RNA sequence: AGAUACCGUCGUAGUUCCGACCAUAAACGAUGCCGACCGGCGAUGCGGCGGCGUUAUUCCCAUGACCCGCCGGGCAGCUUCCGGGAAACCAAAGUCUUUGGGUUCCGGGGGGAGUAUGGUUGCAAAGCUGAAACUUAAAGGAAUUGACGGAAGAGCGAUUUUUGUACACACCGCCCGU
RNA sequence: UAAAGUUGCUGCAGUUAAAAAGCUCGUAGUUGGAUCU
């Protein structure tokens, strides 16, 4: 059965990005997925997306810009303290000049740099670069 | 004396192309070895990595040929590798040098932390494959040096990299595959899309299109 | 895929996007409820009641018209069976297979299918115990099964 | 690209595919840089201006350069809107 | 090293196939694997045709035909040259040989 | 460089199928007088018999 | 044609296309040749949209005109039906013709006698001129092709959806391409019909040659 | 030469059915199950939907047999620079140093050895679980060129009549057991 | 102890090199679809 929805959405986006497609359809939708896509779009990696509202769980159509190298999910969602973040940055990101780790904190869903600015930890969801 | 047989060679000899980066921009194949001699010139230094005897079984007995591996570079951003098999060692070495300077690629260099001064390391983590051999390059802080095996270290020094961390997996005792994997990893540095390359590309006249009238004369 | 079969079929129903009752339907909620009560008193399960309403009276979805489901309407009125209909059907099928199998000792396939059916019965019974629909002492026993349904 | 002082530090800036935005490398010999001429709206002769497109070899191997060139020409107004 | 993708037999989506007996040596071979050949010939040979057509009591009497189904194992098929080894590329070609002139 | 006196493309009547006529009409070319609509074949049998 | 009225297709061109049968395709359809098709009629024959054919032909002409030196364009035909058309196109336009066999290594082996470095390539059939198409990918060579309903589009940049089976259709396509190129160059005019007729580009079919030889 | 074998004539258990045991096969797709995404093409089996036209039910619909398509599961096939892999090959054996969807079993150089012992199951044959001392520098996979036979620009790279090979000091080979 | 990504949580393998139970059911364990400012 399907047990992770963000994993399927990110895998579909990555596969469509490898093939040079212009748009991706991901179903089902989820507010976690919407937050993750918003974080990706704020940094210019995807572009505008539209939420198709059927009466059951919704769908998303996402535009692609060709700037995405890799987007992935981390399972299970490990608890990350503010002093252990640099280890995850070294393990997962390609360089220290670009790339983002996505965390769910009590303040909201954000990237690792915004979590350093707000001085909070949380649980790791995924990464993209 | 050099008499070019291609349009690119005629343009280069007639001093119509300023730098090798003009050729690299349009991904034009290089078929004449004298172009690299014209541009890079004295800064190129080469080194023989291995002489490998191979044998073909025949009715009378084994037939032996010698294969030379030659790496070349100017220690300032360009690197090449060549492999050549011949009946004699000297002929194989000459062919390997020609084939190595024919396949010369530029290397992109980046920073590990604060971007002060000249670039010193790889822009990001890059992986190269050949056979079972996998080679991974990781950025390193300034003053670290090259932490790798003797074979990749020569190519990394010839490319102009000062600091780098290296990982390798697979049968690295195969020197040819070990060298080709790290050469591929180095070549992949300019093909990686980083956020500072997101600007829209402004096109420019191709050397074939720009100097067509001069080519018609010659 | 299926719980106890390798098949991976996709056949099912697709409800329309609109939840509004169509204009041509002249029936009220009370008339639909009275029809449901009469059909239940005739001795029909909620599934059969829904099928009849869809086929004959043009009632596409009772929950859209009356705002409530068939089983909840029956429970509010009090005309609801003691045990759920799906569990009843599973137990009846198990009884039929067991009655066949006693006269045919060499039918190994019947034994395999009976094991599968009883596994499904145990699953459903545990689920219904969790929701307190069944008392936390109800047990499916082969001897009692004939009297149960 | 550039250091903290702002000085640009690179050998060259590679060009990207107009279809997929991928970087066209120095050894990509299946890439194409094509020019399409512009005509005068009154006479229909060669204006002397042209529009440049660049397609990487990966798209060309996929057999998707035809559709990409068609869409690029439609976007630039070269191809009729009611194509 | 697999030599053939279909394992030299025609079994797909089933477990067991009943065996038959080779016409030549009476070996047990699965029916899908066996080499089959349908032979339709004349009872009388070419010379016998002309020798019999004159001695018959009927006019334009058609001679009966013989219909035989033959099954071979791999060894007997190869030894009898009804089947030959082919090249690695030519093995894939499963078009029957061009017997129709 | 042999050139005939008249063009072989010149025909006083050219036969077209109704679908071709509709395609021409969609391109505002349904006013041509040289066109003649021919009845399409009744039976749809254009495949080689498998065997 | 950027919706310009001067570049629109005329009635005479439509009549020529209908007479030559360029709108008739095969029974098989390629999955990347489906945007140029109109509808499949009975008997399985696919019909080609002539407006999209005209648009693609104009785009190909614009690509050809953009090259300064006319000799940098190479036109290649392998089948006999296209050889005369390619030769006439080269004579009228100034390109380099390759009729008959294409020698492997022409674009790659620089020590051969026939080594050439064209800037553009035009072929009559992707499935029959596949060897010149494959060597284009080695030397950064754009390609223009006259494709059909069932034709692979690998390494094809501008595909012109015509009928490349019949001799009349191939000759007409080459003649119209030459006419459009010349009119865009500013050599012949768009006010009067071209002096040369499209029958000069057709395949001779030496049976027709023998028939005409014995006419008088 | 020798046959205690292959070949031929007989022939006992068995081969067949009923009732109790036995739980082992190259029990193989030598490929665990559930879920998502990622190229084309033509057939084929089941169900459903649509549509010119031929046939049978003497007429009519309608239902059977053909023809042209569409959808959903199923056994497979061809093709592809999707991408993988040591390769053979695989649309899965892909979406892996750009390494994390869930979960079960299971391997750690070659022998000793699936052996000894203990436990357990069985009437028996045997099944399951399962070592160590000691010994050894290789054993093994895929592919290439030769030699043999009582056979007919492309590849990481060696390299570039069919076929098989455990041979390469190349059948005058290699190799097994008393 | 590192080298050993040859004990692999990071981070290994299981078509042919060592390897997926003959097959199915099933308790414990592990994991579990959207939705409420
Ligand atoms: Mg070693
Ligand atoms: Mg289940
Ligand atoms: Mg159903
Ligand atoms: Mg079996
Ligand atoms: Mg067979
Ligand atoms: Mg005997
Ligand atoms: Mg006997
Ligand atoms: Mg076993
Ligand atoms: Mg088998
Ligand atoms: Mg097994
Ligand atoms: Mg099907
Ligand atoms: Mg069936
Ligand atoms: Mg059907
Ligand atoms: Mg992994
Ligand atoms: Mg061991
Ligand atoms: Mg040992
Ligand atoms: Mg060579
Ligand atoms: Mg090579
Ligand atoms: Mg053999
Ligand atoms: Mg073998
Ligand atoms: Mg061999
Ligand atoms: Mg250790
Ligand atoms: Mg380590
Ligand atoms: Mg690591
Ligand atoms: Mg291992
Ligand atoms: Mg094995
Ligand atoms: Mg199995
Ligand atoms: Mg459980
Ligand atoms: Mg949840
Ligand atoms: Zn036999």
């Amino acid at each position: 059965v399907r047990m992770n929805v963000l994993a399927d959405a990110l895998k579909s986006i990555n596969n469509a990005e490898k093939r040079g497609k212009r748009q991706v359809l991901i179903r089902p939708c989820s507010k976690v997925i919407v937050r993750f896509l918003t974080v990706m779009m704020k940094h210019g990696y995807i572009g505008e997306f539209e939420i198709i509202d059927d009466h059951r769980a919704g769908k998303i159509v996402v535009n692609l810009t060709g700037r995405l190298n890799k987007c992935g999910v981390i399972s299970p969602r490990f608890d990350v303290q503010l002093k252990d973040l640099e280890k995850w940055q070294n393990n997962l990101l390609p360089s220290r000049q670009f790339g983002f780790i996505v965390l769910t904190t009590s303040a909201g869903i954000m990237d690792h740099e915004e979590a350093r600015r707000k001085h909070t930890g949380g649980k790791i969801l995924g990464f993209f670069f | 004396e050099w008499m070019p047989v291609t349009k690119l060679g005629r343009l280069v000899k007639d001093m119509k192309i300023k730098s090798l980066e003009e050729i690299y921009l349009f991904s034009l194949p290089i078929k004449e070895s004298e172009i690299i001699d014209f541009f890079l010139g004295a800064s190129l230094k080469d080194e023989v990595l291995k002489i490998m005897p191979v044998q073909k079984q025949t009715r009378a007995g084994q037939r032996t040929r010698f294969k030379a591996f030659v790496a070349i570079g100017d220690y300032n951003g360009h690197v090449g590798l060549g492999v050549k098999c011949s009946k004699e060692v000297a002929t194989a070495i000459r062919g390997a040098i020609i084939l190595a300077k024919l396949s010369i690629v530029p290397v992109r260099r980046g920073y590990w932390g604060n971007k002060i001064g000249k670039p010193h390391t790889v822009p990001c983590k890059v992986t190269g494959r050949c056979g079972s051999v996998l080679v991974r390059l990781i950025p390193a802080p300034r003053g670290t040096g090259i932490v790798s095996a003797p074979v990749p270290k020569k190519l990394l020094m010839m490319a102009g990299i000062d600091d780098c961390y290296t990982s390798a997996r697979g049968c690295t005792a195969t020197l040819g595959n070990f060298a080709k994997a790290t050469f591929d990893a180095i070549s992949k540095t300019y093909s990686y899309l980083t956020p500072d390359l997101w600007k829209e590309t402004v096109f420019t006249k191709s050397p074939y299109q720009e100097f067509t009238d001069h080519l018609v004369k010659t | 895929g299926r719980m106890h079969a390798p098949g991976k079929g996709l056949s099912q129903s697709a409800l329309p996007y609109r939840r509004s009752v169509p204009t041509w339907l002249k029936l009220t909620s009370d008339d639909v409820k009275e029809q449901i009560y009469k059909l239940a008193k005739k001795g029909l399960t909620p599934s059969q009641i829904g099928v009849i309403l869809r086929d004959s009276h043009g009632v596409a979805q009772v929950r859209f018209v009356t705002g409530n489901k068939i089983l909840r309407i029956l429970k509010s009125k009090g005309l609801a069976p003691d045990l759920p209909e799906d569990l009843y059907h599973l137990i009846k099928k198990a009884v039929a297979v067991r009655k066949h199998l006693e006269r045919n000792r060499k039918d190994k396939d019947a034994k395999f299918r009976l094991i599968l059916i009883e596994s499904r019965i145990h699953r459903l019974a545990r689920y219904y115990k969790t929701k307190r629909v069944l008392p936390p002492n109800w047990k499916y026993e082969s001897s009692t099964a004939s009297a149960l349904v | 690209m550039q250091n903290d002082a702002g000085e640009f530090v690179d050998l060259y800036v590679p060009r990207k595919c107009s279809a997929s935005n991928r970087i066209i490398g120095a050894k990509d010999h299946a890439s194409i840089q094509m020019n399409v001429a512009e005509v005068d709206k009154v006479t229909g002769r060669f204006n002397g201006q042209f529009k440049t497109y660049a397609i990487c070899g990966a798209i060309r191997r996929m057999g998707e350069s035809d559709d990409s060139i068609l869409r690029l020409a439609k976007a630039d107004g070269i191809v009729s809107k009611n194509f | 090293t697999k030599k053939r993708r279909n394992n030299g037999r025609a079994k797909k989506g089933r477990g067991h196939v009943q065996p038959i007996r080779c016409t030549n040596c009476a070996r047990c071979v699965p029916k899908d694997k066996a080499i089959k050949k349908f032979v339709i010939r004349n009872i009388v040979e070419a010379a016998a045709v002309r020798d019999i057509s004159e001695a018959s009591v009927f006019d334009a009497y058609v001679l009966p035909k013989l219909y035989v189904k033959l099954h071979y194992c791999v060894s007997c098929a190869i030894h009898s040259k009804v089947v030959r080894n082919r090249s690695r590329e030519a093995r894939k070609d499963r078009t029957p040989p061009p017997r129709f002139r | 460089n042999y050139v005939p006196e008249v063009s072989a493309l010149d025909q006083e009547i050219i036969e077209v199928d109704p679908d071709t006529k509709e395609m021409l009409k969609l391109l505002d070319f349904g006013s041509l007088s040289n066109l003649q609509v021919t009845q399409p074949t009744v039976g749809m049998n254009f495949k080689t018999p498998r065997g | 044609s950027g919706a310009l009225d001067v570049l629109q297709m005329k009635e005479e061109d439509v009549l020529k296309f209908l007479a030559a049968g360029t709108h008739l395709g095969g029974t098989n359809l390629d999955f990347q040749m489906e945007q140029y098709i109109y509808k499949r009629k009975s008997d399985g024959i696919y019909i080609i949209n002539l407006k999209r054919t005209w648009e693609k032909l104009l785009l190909a002409a614009r690509a050809i005109v953009a090259i300064e030196n006319p000799a940098d364009v190479s036109v290649i035909s392998s089948r006999n039906t296209g050889q005369r058309a390619v030769l006439k196109f080269a004579a009228a336009t100034g390109a380099t013709p390759i009729a008959g066999r294409f020698t492997p290594g022409t674009f790659t082996n620089q020590i051969q006698a026939a080594f050439r470095e064209p800037r553009l390539l035009v072929v009559t059939d992707p499935r029959a001129d596949h060897q010149p198409l494959t060597e284009a990918s080695y030397v950064n060579l754009p390609t223009i092709a006259l494709c059909n309903t069932d034709s692979p589009l690998r390494y094809v940049d501008i595909a012109i959806p015509c009928n490349n089976k019949g001799a009349h259709s191939v000759g007409l396509m080459w003649w119209m391409l030459a006419r459009e190129v010349l009119r865009m160059r500013g050599t012949i005019s768009r006010e009067h019909p071209w002096e040369v007729m499209p029958d000069l580009y057709f395949y001779r079919d030496p049976e027709e040659i023998e028939k005409e030889e014995q006419a008088a």
